[PDB]
């Protein structure tokens, strides 16, 4: 027993190294990126890329799988990043396919998603040239009127788009997770201070919901 | 082919009382 | 006794009113409690901080009114105690003791909120050693003020009625200097001061879930726990201030007056501060959806 | 490969020396060995032989990869030579495993001081203790070690049975309980030295007389 | 008959998911991986902790532990199955190689011997290598789905793999190519197993079935499901009799499954989380369990 307790003595100098990594790492925020091609994932802001950030002491961990069912590896992370390309009206049905197999994942239904609707620079002069109509893609969007400088009819097709996904995230989210998107181009700054501000929110309602106050 | 399953079932029987 | 008492310890209204909210409160009180501790205890899995307060305050609930089922017969025999002196001064004891033990609790829960909303800093892990050291020396304080429901005698006989009164009647000496501070500083510290934490907890989370710096996406979520803290601090004030306040009026003229008149108020107002003990698993367990599931 | 250098005091290179448990052996002129210490990893526990409990103080530091070794006041009997030994416990590990060069309660016994041995030849070597060294783990707490002329002890049986590493196949211990025994089949040349026997169930750690083979 | 199980030990430690968990060839020692990136050495016996890994990508999905006892393996998103070396003369833990060659990520790792080692991964084919120089001496394309798991045969002439495209193909370890085509399940199949007689397989999909797929016929020899189970298998294992079936179900438990009755004989539920790992020691005498919980249990 004599080399048994030297033993026990290393599988607690084991724990107490064990615990003093994941005091580390509690304090880090996980984010996934998700996005279709020639969306500004890799610009908004191993085998697989990485990009840490930090923001008012927090740090993040922002994760982009370049090589879905490694999906479910993602689960229990602060917040996803899904990166949509909102001037290609032609992919953007596409890309709202995608959202819609995203937030309804069987293993993504309590983690929020953080939507950025990029390029809204490209959008704007799209539209306000005249040159493409959204009409032929989406019929509804001349039944769509604003409900909120910026040129009134870029907002109306702005908010449209906007619309789209956010009928998909209201219709089965039930309030277990909320989808925030956003509109950003590719000289903002900002888009780290979204997600941010973003995943405080996160936070609070996993707070609420924990405590019972919800 | 259909004595598959029979034989099986007899191998862990046998297997079984030196398991 | 005076002509008046006789008529409160024989009148309806010890003698029907209250027998029948004890009653109520036991059998809604008593299995609401014991489910909410078979989930805190055996269901849930993990020993989460807000599990540790909202545990013991089942305890504390449940265990207040687990002698209530003597004290219903204590008053349809027109306030006859026939289970000796030993049982009165723990089912006094017992009932003051928890009441005033969930007090505390809910102070627990509200401050817990508190910090953990208003700075969600995230140390949860060892934040739950903190609930169970916070919680044992909460028991460990209500134990050492509850000394004096025991070792003082409270059962009294009055040969005009043939009747004992457990609590309802004592002698002036007791009441005047030993009464007159046991409870003044078990309402002034025990309520008094953990109700100005819980409503001020409470006031700050309003004023932060409120604040315009919340994103307008949780709207919806936000605002429901608006109204359930409201709940939450409106029952606790309730339920509590009017008996307590009321127990330092009684009081205070028994020692200037000499008026004991006042503890037929007392009796009514503390039947507030037992529907809470009722009213509580409604309000802090039985509210959330997730609770909800492991009960089925 | 591995290193410890002796000058008290032991330097280390070469392994992880933070992860081995350490021990002092000293060796008089001619009088066997004697376990005069031991530190485990991260200097959680130290122990001392009875002869020097108290007067001597053992004390490791990990940074530097060097181990110390004070003496409170010295005396005629401490004249010997000190090695520096390496251990580490855990499962399957073979303490005892490394010595140092050397610088200038259960009682075991050998019944034999010397034998002359030749090559190829299938020698055995004996040991007695006091005590039962199986211990309900199923483990026998025996090691044996050889001390060529010149050369430092090295570890050939660990536990009893288990063959050190590096070592030939030539040596198997052997034994049960209190009765041991080491085969050395196929003698060969390298084989010349004093063989010495230990136990490790409890402290201090008491060598055997040694048994000089020729 | 039923069968039930008492958690005789409880590993803790891991800090976050555990993802894959393999037992030693000695039914003592076990090795078990999380998405905290540690790859820790378990004593099962004593609960003790021999080695804590610390991995380069914590993105782990599989674990692996060398026949021998000297090495244990990592891979997953990563896209490598990285080689440890227990065994070093230094008594530290260091990596002897990294098997870098798969498009996608790794889902399963099994040590044929020293310096062989399979892998499959979600790039749709499996690759067996020698890791003296990390090259892949063979290639197992065939699969049009991402490969989620393998299950060398006893005598390891032979390992069978599952893929998303609900089929598991049996292949030629020696030759290369394909020998066995097995279909059935209606959604992805997530782990697979070996039967001890090494002629037969266990297959768990997302579809919520097991089903037993024997080399010779490659028909549905068995259906173990439920109406009251309604959710993925996501770890097989077999006992040492092969007479009873374990599997980890996303429903937070286990279940016991008589491989020959095919109905349902015991419950293993001590996991607050998703059953990731689950398998049967060598001897037969344990049953470890590691759960999105990060807790491992012993079952006996
Ligand atoms: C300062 C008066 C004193 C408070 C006492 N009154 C009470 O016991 C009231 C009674 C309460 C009943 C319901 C209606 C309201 C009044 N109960 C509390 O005040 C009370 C209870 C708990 N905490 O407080 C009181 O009138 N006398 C006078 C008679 C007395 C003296 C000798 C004696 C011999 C045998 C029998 C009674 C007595 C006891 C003292």
């Amino acid at each position: 027993s004599a080399e048994d307790k030297a033993a026990v003595e290393r599988s607690k100098m084991i724990d107490r190294n064990l615990r003093e990594d994941g005091e580390k790492a509690r304090r880090e925020l996980k984010l996934l990126l998700l996005g279709t091609g020639e969306s500004g994932k890799s610009t908004f802001i191993t085998g697989i890329i990485e990009y840490p950030f930090d923001l008012q002491k927090v740090n993040f961990h922002m994760f982009d799988v370049g090589g879905r069912k490694w999906i479910q590896c993602f689960n229990d992370v602060t917040a996803i990043i899904f990166v949509v390309d909102s001037s290609d009206y032609n992919r953007l049905q596409e890309a709202l396919n995608d959202f819609k197999s995203i937030w309804n994942n069987r293993w993504l239904r309590t983690i929020s998603v953080i939507l950025f609707l990029n390029k809204q620079d490209l959008l704007a002069e799209k539209v306000l040239a005249g040159k493409s109509k959204i009409e032929d893609y989406f019929p509804e969007f001349a039944r769509y009127t604003t409900p909120e400088g910026e040129d009134p009819r870029v907002t109306r097709a702005k908010y449209f788009i906007r619309k789209e996904f956010v009928d998909i995230s209201t219709a089965s989210g039930d309030g277990r997770h909320i989808c925030y998107p956003h509109f950003t181009c590719a000289v903002d700054t900002e888009n780290a201070r979204r997600i941010f501000n973003d995943c405080k929110d996160i936070i609070l309602q996993m707070n609420l919901r924990e405590y019972n106050l919800v | 082919v259909s004595k598959a399953a029979a034989d099986l079932m007899a191998y862990c029987e046998a297997h079984a009382k030196e398991d | 006794v005076d002509e008046f008492s006789a008529s409160v310890l024989t009148g309806k209204l010890t003698t029907v009113f209250l027998p029948i909210v004890y009653t109520i409160v036991f059998v809604v009180g008593l299995p609401s409690n014991g489910m909410a501790l078979w989930v805190f205890l055996f269901r849930t899995k993990k020993k989460h901080p807000a599990v540790i307060y909202m545990a013991n305050l089942a305890l504390a609930d449940l265990l207040s009114v687990i002698w209530f089922p003597l004290k219903i017969a204590y008053h349809i025999h027109g306030n006859n105690w026939i289970y000796g002196e030993a049982l009165c001064n723990v089912l006094i004891g017992f009932f003051y003791g928890n009441m005033y033990c969930s007090i505390l609790f809910m102070t627990c829960l509200s401050v817990q909120r508190y910090w953990v909303i208003v700075n969600p800093m995230g140390h949860s892990r060892k934040k739950a050693n903190i609930a169970i050291g916070i919680s044992l020396a909460i028991w460990l304080l209500i134990l050492l003020v509850t000394i004096p429901l025991y070792v003082v005698k409270q059962t009294i006989f009055i040969p005009a009625l043939n009747i004992t009164t457990c609590h309802d009647v004592l002698p002036e000496q007791l009441l005047v200097g030993d009464m007159f501070n046991y409870f003044l500083s078990l309402a002034i510290g025990v309520f008094l001061f953990p109700a100005f934490l819980t409503a001020s907890a409470y006031v700050l989370m309003i004023r932060m879930l409120r604040s315009s710096a919340m994103d307008e996406n949780s709207e919806k979520k936000r605002k429901r726990a608006i109204k359930l803290i409201v709940t939450v601090l409106a029952m606790y004030l309730i339920c509590f201030t009017p008996s307590n306040l009321l127990l330092v009026v009684h009081y205070f003229l028994i020692k200037s007056q000499g008026q004991s008149h006042v503890y037929a108020l007392y009796i009514v107002a503390l039947c507030l501060s037992t529907l809470n003990s009722c009213i509580d698993p409604f309000v802090y367990y039985f509210v959330s959806h997730d609770f909800r599931d492991h009960a089925k | 490969d591995v290193q410890l250098v002796e000058s008290l005091s032991c330097s280390a290179s070469g392994f992880a020396f933070s992860s081995f448990g350490m021990h002092w052996v000293r060796q008089a002129p001619e009088k066997g060995l004697e376990w005069v210490a031991y530190i485990s990893s991260g200097s959680g526990t130290i122990y001392y032989a009875d002869t020097v409990k108290g007067r001597f103080t053992i004390s490791r530091d990990d940074p530097k990869n060097t181990l110390f070794l004070q003496m409170t006041s010295l005396r005629s009997e401490d004249t010997a030579m000190y090695y520096c030994v390496r251990s580490i416990y855990y499962y399957g590990s073979s303490p005892f495993d490394f010595w140092g060069q050397g610088t200038t309660d259960i009682v075991m016994t050998q019944a034999t001081s010397s034998v002359p041995v030749t090559p190829g030849e299938s020698v055995s070597i004996s040991c007695r203790s006091s005590k039962s060294l199986l211990h309900s783990n199923g483990n026998t707490y025996l090691y044996w070690f050889l001390q060529r002329p010149g050369q430092s002890p090295q570890l050939l049986i660990y536990r009893m049975s288990n063959l050190a590493s590096g070592v030939p196949d030539r040596f198997s211990g052997s034994g049960s309980g209190t009765a041991f025994t080491l085969t050395i089949s196929r003698l060969e040349a390298e084989d010349v030295g004093v063989y010495y026997c230990m136990q490790h169930l409890e402290y201090p750690l008491t060598f055997g007389a040694g048994t000089k083979l020729e | 008959g039923r069968i039930q199980m008492r958690t005789r030990r409880t590993l803790r430690g891991h800090l976050a998911k555990i993802y894959a968990m393999h037992w030693g060839t000695d039914s003592r020692l076990l090795v078990s991986a999380s998405q905290d990136g540690k790859l820790i050495i378990w004593d099962s016996y004593t609960t003790n902790k021999v080695h804590a890994i610390p991995l380069r990508s914590s993105w782990v999905m599989t674990c692996a532990y060398a026949p021998s006892g000297n090495y244990v393996a990592c891979g997953g998103l990563d896209n490598i199955c990285s080689i440890y070396n227990l065994k070093t003369r230094e008594g530290n833990v260091r990596v002897s190689r990294e098997l870098a060659g798969h498009t996608g990520y790794l889902s399963c790792c099994r040590f044929l011997d020293d310096n062989q080692i399979v892998t499959s991964s979600g790039d749709t084919t499996c690759a067996l290598w020698d890791i003296e120089t990390g090259q892949q001496t063979t290639t197992f394309t065939g699969h049009t789905g991402d490969v989620m798991s393998l299950s060398l045969a006893p005598d390891t002439r032979l390992f069978v793999s599952g893929a998303c495209d609900a089929s598991a193909k049996l292949w030629d370890v020696r030759e290369g190519m394909c020998r066995q085509t097995f279909t059935g399940h209606e959604s992805d199949i997530n782990a697979i197993c070996f039967f001890p007689n090494g002629n037969a397989f266990a297959t768990g999909s997302d579809d919520a079935t097991c089903r037993l797929f024997d080399l010779r016929a490659d028909q549905e020899l068995m259906t173990y499901s439920h109406d009251n189970i309604i959710c993925g298998i996501t770890s097989v294992s077999f006992s040492k009799s092969g007479r009873l079936l374990l599997a980890g179900y996303d429903d937070f438990n286990c279940n016991v499954w008589d491989a020959l009755k095919a109905d349902r004989a015991g419950v293993l539920a001590g996991h607050d989380n998703r059953v990731s790992c689950l398998g049967v020691t060598d001897d037969g005498m344990a049953v470890a369990t590691g759960s999105w919980d990060s807790f491992l249990k012993i079952w006996n």
